[PDB]
RNA sequence: CGCGACCUCAGAUCAGACGUGGCGACCCGCUGAAUUUAAGCAUAUUAGUCAGCGGAGGAAAAGAAACUAACCAGGAUUCCCUCAGUAACGGCGAGUGAACAGGGAAGAGCCCAGCGCCGAAUCCCCGCCCCGCGGCGGGGCGCGGGAAAUGUGGCGUACGGA
RNA sequence: GGCUAAAUACCGGCACGAGACCGAUAGUCAACAAGUACCGUAAGGGAAAGUUGAAAAGAACUUUGAAGAGAGAGUUCAAG
RNA sequence: AGCCUUGAAGCCUAGGGCGCGGGCCCGGGUGGAGCCGCCGCAGGUGCAGAUCUUGGUGGUAGUAGCAAAUAUUCAAACGAGAACUUUGAAGGCCGAAGUGGAGAAGGGUUCCAUGUGAACAGCAGUUGAACAUGGGUCAGUCGGUCCUGAGAGAUGGGCGAGCGCCGUUCCGAAGGGACGGGCGAUGGCCUCCGUUGCCCUCAGCCGAUCGAAAGGGAGUCGGGUUCAGAUCCCCGAAUCCG
RNA sequence: CGACUCUUAGCGGUGGAUCACUCGGCUCGUGCGUCGAUGAAGAACGCAGCUAGCUGCGAGAAUUAAUGUGAAUUGCAGGUUGAUCAUCGACACUUCGAACGCACUUGCGGCCCCGGGUUCCUCCCGGGGCUACGCCUGUCUGAGCGUCGCU
C-alpha cells in the first residue's frame, strides 16, 4: 500500500511560490527558499549546476537598467548636455 | 481552496487570462508562423505546478 | 486640437493642469464610450488622448524640475535626484583637482629635472 | 495530454517469485 | 566542434534488464526526451566521435631553401612555351611569351 | 573588391540587415532610377519613390508605356501599388499588383521642400566627383 | 463601477463624490478572478440612479 | 591550529588524508585577524596590523583601518593610492604584510615556487602545452 | 558634596559620506577529495586538481634584491624560445619535475617610519564675497569650531643624507 | 613598512570581421511564441517543430449532402 | 572559351548497355536551380547486425477486449439523424455510518446562460466538467487579521579561513514609557485647557519578531431576491468597539 | 475466366528520406572592457481599438520629450507649422528583491507638514517626507568608588 492508496494522502503543500526567485521552492516549514535562498542575503548558485546557472543570468532576464548603461557607455556617459535645437 | 490569499489569487488571475485562444486576425498578418495557440492549459491535463 | 508640445511650455502651470483635467475628463468619457460600445473614431481617439496627457505631464515635470536644478543650482548641496546619475564605480572616483593634486617633492622634481626633448646623430 | 512515462520497472521475477525458479 | 556540445545532457545508463540497450539515458521527465539516449556517436543528438580540435596542427613550414626552389621553377617554367598553354593561357597572339613591357 | 574591414561581405549578415531594416533603411533601399529626360535635367541617377509619383513599368507582366499614378508605398513587403498596375480576383475586386520598386522608372517626380533638398544634394555630389574627376 | 485594486472603500467613496458630484451611501468591494475590483457604490436615495447613469451615458 | 571539520573521523579516503588534528592553516592569525577587520568594516581599508599581547587562548593586534573617503585622506597624494578601487579588501587577496607573509613570495633560490603572479600563476605556466602554429 | 579638565565607554530618525548584493571567461587568497594509474594496493599518482568559500579590476597579481652567480661578474617585475623532460624527487617503482644563464617583447622608477633641523611652519568642517558650478574646486575675509606634541607638514631613505 | 604603467591572460558582456566547419536526426538544448511546452514536492530534468507560389493570384459561382466531404467552373507555367 | 529554365541536383524505371567487381553512362517520366569531368589537396568519407539511436510502418488483428456494485419499458418533443438528449407514465435502486444536503485541504473558472457537433468523453449523443462568445464571488458582526502553544528566529556575546554557525537570557548601559511639580515658547472670546521643549521625580520584568482559516478571541438574526452571490444584496429589527 | 496467396510494372494513399535552399549555430581573430542604497541582477503584476504567446514598456505603461530622417503603420477600422523610423543627451520608471519602519498575512505601527473635518478640538479619511544594520569625521546629551585641580 505504499503507492496508488498512499498516493492519496497528498494534500498539504511543503513548497511555495518564492518571492525572489519566482518559483515554487520556498520551503514553510524550514522558512528557507530551495532554489535560491531567499533569508540569505547571496544568491545560491553553485558550479556543479552549470545548466542551473544559464537558466538565471543577467542573459536571460529584462535588463531594464543594464541597457541602457550599455547605451550610455556607447557614447561616454554624457549627463545634462541637449543636441542643437532647430 | 475557498480561503484564498490575494497573491495566490492575482497568480490564478494571470493564467485565466492567459488561457484564452488567440484571435483570427492575428494570423492574416504577414510574416505569420502562429496556427493556433499552443499553450493551451485545460484544467484537467495540466495542473498549473504548485 | 493637435496638443504638441511646442506651445504647452510657455504657458503657465494652472493653464497646464486645466488642459490636463480637461484631457483626463475626456479620456473617462471615451472609456465610458469604449464600455457602452462607440465608434471606431472613439476607439482611435483615446490613444491620442492618453499620448496628450502623456505630452502634458511631461512637459510639466520639465518645467518643475529644470526649475529645482536652477534654483539647487547654485548650492553645494543638492537632492540625489538633482545629483549626475551615472555609474556608481565612476562616482567613486577621485576628483579632478586630487588627480592633479601632486607633492612638493615630486613638483620640485618636475621642476628641476624636466623630461627634455633630444635627438641622436647617425 | 503529455508525453506518457516509460512502462515501469516491476520486480517480477527475483528471489521473491515462486512462479518460476531455476535449478538450484 | 564545441567541448560542451553533448555533454550539457545529464543520462545514467539504465543498467541491464529492463531489455533496452545498455545506453546512457536521459533520467525521467514528462517529455519527447525522456529515457532516449544521449551520450555516444551513434545516438541522435549528443556528441560525436573524435571532436575536432583547435589545436589541430593547421600549419606546415617548409624549409627556405625549398621555398626559393619553388618560387625559381614557378619562374623558370613560365619562359618555357608548352608549359604555359598547358597552364591553359590563349597565348597565340602574344609576340614574346617573356612578355617585357616598359616602365610607364 | 571591398578593402573596408568593417563593411561586411557575408550573405546571411547582407540578408539579415536587408530582411530587418528599419523603415529608414527601408525607404533608401526601395529606391527607382528617374526616366532619361528627369536625369538630363536635374543630373540624378535614382530616387526614393513617394505615394504620390508616376510610374511606367518596365519589366515584368504588367510593362508597358503606361504611366501609372502609386497607390501607395508598402516598404513591409518591399513593394508598391500602382493604379491600373491591378488584376481581378475570383469574387470580382480588384487588387493592385505589387511591383518591386527596382523594375520601375520615374516619369513626373512629386516635388516638395525636402525633394528639392535632396535633389540639388545629390546634384551638388554628382558636381563635386566630377569636378575631382575632371 | 469598476476600479484599481489598489484602492479602498473611501477613496472610492470620495472618488465618485469629486467626479459625479454625488453623495455615497456605501460602497461594496469585491476582486474579479479577472484581476479588478468591483465596487458597488450604493448612493443615497435623493438622487436616482438610472438618472445619474442616464447622465453619465451608460443604458 | 585548524581541525579539519569533518564528523567525528570519518574523512572517506586514502590513509593520508585521515589527519585532523594535528593540521594547521596556511595563513597566519596576523592575515585571520586583518580579514575579520576588514569583513567587519567593507568600507574601511586595512593597511597593516601589530601584534599587542598573546594569551594561552588567545592573541591580539592592532589593524589599522583607514577611510578611502574622507578628505583628510582623498587630498593627500601619498596616501591616495588607498582611495582608488584596486586596493578594496586587500585583506582577503593578502596584500598586506600578514598576508604576503602566507604567500611565500620573494626572489630567488628560496622561491621557485610562486615566480610569476602567484603560486596559482607558477602552477599555471608550467603546466600548459605551447602547441603553436607551425610548431 | 558641588564645579572644571583629561581618559575610556555609551545614546542619537544628529550634519555630511561609505559598505552590503550581482556577473564572475581571465586574476588573488583559502579549503580541498575521490574516480584513475601503479595491470592488486596502503606511500606516491590523479593533484593544490574537481566541487565549496571570500575579494576586485579592465586587467589582476608581481615588482624595484635580506637577488643570481663564483665569472674579465651580471642587475626591478611580467611574458615567449631555449635551458629541459635536464639537475633533482619517487614501494628510485609507476611516474613527477624546476631554476640560473643566453636570445627577445617591454623597460620607469620611487615614497615613509626612524635619525635630525625648522615659533604646528600641518589637516578637516562651517559663516561671507568673486569666478565656476552635470568629476563642488581656486583666492580673500572670520579673538569661528575641532584634529594634532601619545607628532601634522617641508628637507630627507641606503643610489648616502643633513 | 608601502606605491607603480608597459609587454601578459580573457569559452562573461557590447560592437564587429572572417571561415578548406555544420546544413534541420547535422550545427549550441534552442535557425520557429526555447531554457518554451511538459515532468518531478524540490534541488533539477528538458523536447519535438523550416520550405505553396514570383505575386494570395488562398478556388467567385452552380449543384448532392446536415456538415465533414465532393463533382463541375476559375487562378497560376505548374493545384501532377 | 565545361553543362544548365530550348531544363541542374534529387527520385522512379518490364529500356540500351559497359566493367571480374566496387560502380558508371545513355533512353522515358517527375522535378524546378544549380551541377560535373581531369591534376593535386583535406576529412566528421562507404553499414546488415552492436537486446545499436531517432522517425515511420506491418503480421498478430478487425484479434484480446468495451463482464465488480439487481433494471429497465412505452409514448411525445426538439432534430437531417435517438437505446443513451428532454418531458410524462410505469417498474426499480442508494434505504438517513446514503448514490442525500453542506464544509476543510487540494483544484482554479471546473459555477451559469447561449450556440457548435471540427478534435475528446475507449459505442453513440441533439448531451457534457469539450469547444467559442459572454456573465458570476458585495461583510464592523463569517473567517484571516490579534495572542500564544510545540517550536522557529534576529540583537548582545561566543565560535568560525569563510558564506555564516551556536545561542533566546545566556560574558549586555537591553526603558524613549507615564502621574505630579517648576520654567519658557506657542494655539484658541490668550478665561482655561490641549500640544510640544527642558529639568526634578516614578517604574521591575523577559526578552526583537514569527508561529493555529479545528486552540483563546467583543459583537447579526428573520423574511424576500439571482440563470449563477447571499448571516454579505434589499426590507425590517438589533448589536460590538472607538 | 472463379476467391485467396506470391512476383513484376503503371497509378493512387501512410510516411517524410534524398536533393536544393538558410534572418541559425560552431570555431578563430580585433576594438571596447561599463552593474548596484542617485536602489543592480532576477522575479511578480499590469500596459494595444480589436492582443493569447513573443517583443517592447511601466499608471505618462507596443511608449513621453529633444535631434536626425523626410509621407507613412498596416491584418482590419479610425484620423509638411512634420507621419513613420533610428539615435536617445531631457523627463519618467508599479510591487517584491542587497530591499531598507517590524513581518512577509499585503497585516500592524510611530514622527512632522498639508486638504476635507475643522474654525488647533481630539478622533476619522486622503496626500507628501522620514523611520534597515554596521562603520568614518564632527556636533549634542551623558556615565564611570578611572586620573586629577579648586573650595
Ligand atoms: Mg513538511
Ligand atoms: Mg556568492
Ligand atoms: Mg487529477
Ligand atoms: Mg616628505
Ligand atoms: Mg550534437
Ligand atoms: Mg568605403
Ligand atoms: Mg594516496
Ligand atoms: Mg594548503
Ligand atoms: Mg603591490
Ligand atoms: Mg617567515
Ligand atoms: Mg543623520
Ligand atoms: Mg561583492
Ligand atoms: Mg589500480
Ligand atoms: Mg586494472
Ligand atoms: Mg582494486
Ligand atoms: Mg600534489
Ligand atoms: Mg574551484
Ligand atoms: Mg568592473
Ligand atoms: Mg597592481
Ligand atoms: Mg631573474
Ligand atoms: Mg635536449
Ligand atoms: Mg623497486
Ligand atoms: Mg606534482
Ligand atoms: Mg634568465
Ligand atoms: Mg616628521
Ligand atoms: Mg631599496
Ligand atoms: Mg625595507
Ligand atoms: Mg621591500
Ligand atoms: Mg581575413
Ligand atoms: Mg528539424
Ligand atoms: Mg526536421
Ligand atoms: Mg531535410
Ligand atoms: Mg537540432
Ligand atoms: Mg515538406
Ligand atoms: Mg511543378
Ligand atoms: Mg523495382
Ligand atoms: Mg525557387
Ligand atoms: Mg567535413
Ligand atoms: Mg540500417
Ligand atoms: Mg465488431
Ligand atoms: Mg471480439
Ligand atoms: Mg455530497
Ligand atoms: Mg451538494
Ligand atoms: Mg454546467
Ligand atoms: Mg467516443
Ligand atoms: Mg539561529
Ligand atoms: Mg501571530
Ligand atoms: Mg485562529
Ligand atoms: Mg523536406
Ligand atoms: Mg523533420
Ligand atoms: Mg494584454
Ligand atoms: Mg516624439
Ligand atoms: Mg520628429
Ligand atoms: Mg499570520
Ligand atoms: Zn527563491
Amino acid at each position: 500500500t505504499k503507492g496508488t492508496s498512499s498516493f492519496g494522502k497528498r494534500r498539504n503543500k511543503t513548497h511555495t511560490l518564492c518571492r525572489r526567485c519566482g518559483s515554487k521552492a520556498y520551503h514553510l516549514q524550514k522558512s528557507t527558499c530551495g532554489k535560491c535562498g531567499y533569508p540569505a542575503k547571496r544568491k545560491r548558485k553553485y558550479n556543479w549546476s552549470a545548466k542551473a546557472k544559464r537558466r538565471n543570468t543577467t542573459g536571460t532576464g529584462r535588463m531594464r537598467h543594464l541597457k541602457i548603461v550599455y547605451r550610455r557607455f556607447r557614447h561616454g556617459f554624457r549627463e545634462g548636455t541637449t543636441p542643437k535645437p532647430k | 481552496s475557498s480561503h484564498k490569499t490575494f497573491r495566490i489569487k492575482r497568480f490564478l488571475a494571470k493564467k485565466q487570462k492567459q488561457n484564452r485562444p488567440i484571435p483570427q486576425w492575428i494570423w492574416m498578418k504577414t510574416g505569420n508562423k502562429i496556427r493556433y495557440n499552443s499553450k493551451r492549459r485545460h484544467w484537467r491535463r495540466t495542473k498549473l505546478g504548485l | 486640437a493637435k496638443i504638441k508640445a511646442r506651445d504647452l511650455r510657455g504657458k503657465k502651470k494652472e493653464e497646464l493642469l486645466k488642459q490636463l483635467d480637461d484631457l483626463k475628463v475626456e479620456l473617462s468619457q471615451l472609456r465610458v464610450a469604449k464600455v457602452t460600445g462607440g465608434a471606431a473614431s472613439k476607439l482611435s481617439k483615446i490613444r491620442v488622448v492618453r499620448k496628450s496627457i502623456a505630452r502634458v505631464l511631461t512637459v510639466i515635470n520639465q518645467t518643475q524640475k529644470e526649475n529645482l536644478r536652477k534654483f539647487y543650482k547654485g548650492k553645494k548641496y543638492k537632492p540625489l535626484d538633482l545629483r549626475p546619475k551615472k555609474t556608481r564605480a565612476m562616482r567613486r572616483r577621485l576628483n579632478k583637482h586630487e588627480e592633479s593634486l601632486k607633492t612638493k617633492k615630486q613638483q620640485r622634481k618636475e621642476r628641476l629635472y624636466p623630461l627634455r626633448k633630444y635627438a641622436v646623430k647617425a | 495530454d503529455p508525453v506518457p512515462y516509460q512502462p515501469p520497472f516491476l520486480c517480477q521475477w527475483g528471489r521473491h517469485q515462486p512462479a518460476w525458479k531455476p535449478l538450484m | 566542434v564545441s567541448e560542451l556540445a553533448g555533454h550539457q545532457t545529464s543520462a545514467e545508463s539504465w543498467g541491464t534488464g529492463r531489455a533496452v540497450a545498455r545506453i546512457p539515458r536521459v533520467r525521467g521527465g514528462g517529455t519527447h526526451r525522456s529515457g532516449q539516449g544521449a551520450f555516444g556517436n551513434m545516438c541522435r543528438g549528443g556528441r560525436m566521435f573524435a571532436p575536432t580540435k583547435t589545436w589541430r596542427r593547421w600549419h606546415r613550414r617548409v624549409n627556405t631553401t625549398q621555398k626559393r626552389y619553388a618560387i625559381c621553377s614557378a619562374l623558370a617554367a613560365s619562359a618555357l612555351p608548352a608549359l604555359v598553354m598547358s597552364k591553359g593561357h590563349r597565348i597565340e597572339e602574344v609576340p614574346e611569351l617573356p612578355l617585357v613591357v616598359e616602365d610607364k | 573588391m571591398k578593402f573596408n574591414p568593417f563593411v561586411t561581405s557575408d550573405r546571411s549578415k547582407n540578408r539579415k540587415r536587408h530582411f530587418n531594416a528599419p523603415s529608414h533603411i527601408r525607404r533608401k533601399i526601395m529606391s527607382s532610377p528617374l526616366s532619361k529626360e528627369l536625369r538630363q535635367k536635374y543630373n540624378v541617377r535614382s530616387m526614393p519613390i513617394r505615394k504620390d509619383d508616376e510610374v511606367q513599368v518596365v519589366r515584368g507582366h504588367y510593362k508597358g508605356q503606361q504611366i501609372g499614378k502609386v497607390v501607395q508605398v508598402y516598404r513591409k513587403k518591399y513593394v508598391i501599388y500602382i493604379e491600373r498596375v491591378q488584376r481581378e480576383k475570383a469574387n470580382g475586386t480588384t487588387v493592385h499588383v505589387g511591383i518591386h520598386p527596382s523594375k520601375v522608372v520615374i516619369t513626373r517626380l512629386k516635388l516638395d521642400k525636402d525633394r528639392k533638398k535632396i535633389l540639388e544634394r545629390k546634384a551638388k555630389s554628382r558636381q563635386v566627383g566630377k569636378e575631382k574627376g575632371k | 463601477f469598476i476600479v484599481d485594486v489598489k484602492a479602498n472603500k473611501h477613496q472610492i467613496k470620495q472618488a465618485v463624490k469629486k467626479l459625479y458630484d454625488i453623495d455615497v451611501a456605501k460602497v461594496n468591494t469585491l476582486i474579479r478572478p479577472d484581476g479588478e475590483k468591483k465596487a458597488y457604490v450604493r448612493l443615497a436615495p435623493d438622487y436616482d440612479a438610472l438618472d445619474v447613469a442616464n447622465k453619465i451615458g451608460i443604458i | 591550529g585548524r581541525k579539519r571539520p569533518v564528523p567525528k573521523g570519518a574523512t572517506y579516503g586514502k590513509p593520508v588524508h585521515h589527519g585532523v588534528n594535528q593540521l594547521k592553516f596556511a595563513r597566519s592569525l596576523q592575515s585571520v585577524a586583518e580579514e575579520r577587520a576588514g569583513r567587519h568594516c567593507g568600507a574601511l581599508r586595512v593597511l597593516n596590523s601589530y601584534w599587542v599581547g598573546e594569551d594561552s587562548t588567545y592573541k591580539f593586534f592592532e589593524v589599522i583601518l583607514i577611510d578611502p573617503f574622507h578628505k583628510a585622506i582623498r587630498r593627500n597624494p601619498d596616501t591616495q593610492w588607498i582611495t582608488k578601487p584596486v586596493h578594496k579588501h586587500r585583506e582577503m587577496r593578502g596584500l598586506t604584510s600578514a598576508g604576503r607573509k602566507s604567500r611565500g613570495l620573494g626572489k630567488g633560490h628560496k622561491f621557485h615556487h610562486t615566480i610569476g603572479g602567484s603560486r596559482r600563476a607558477a602552477w599555471r605556466r608550467r603546466n600548459t602545452l605551447q602547441l603553436h602554429r607551425y610548431r
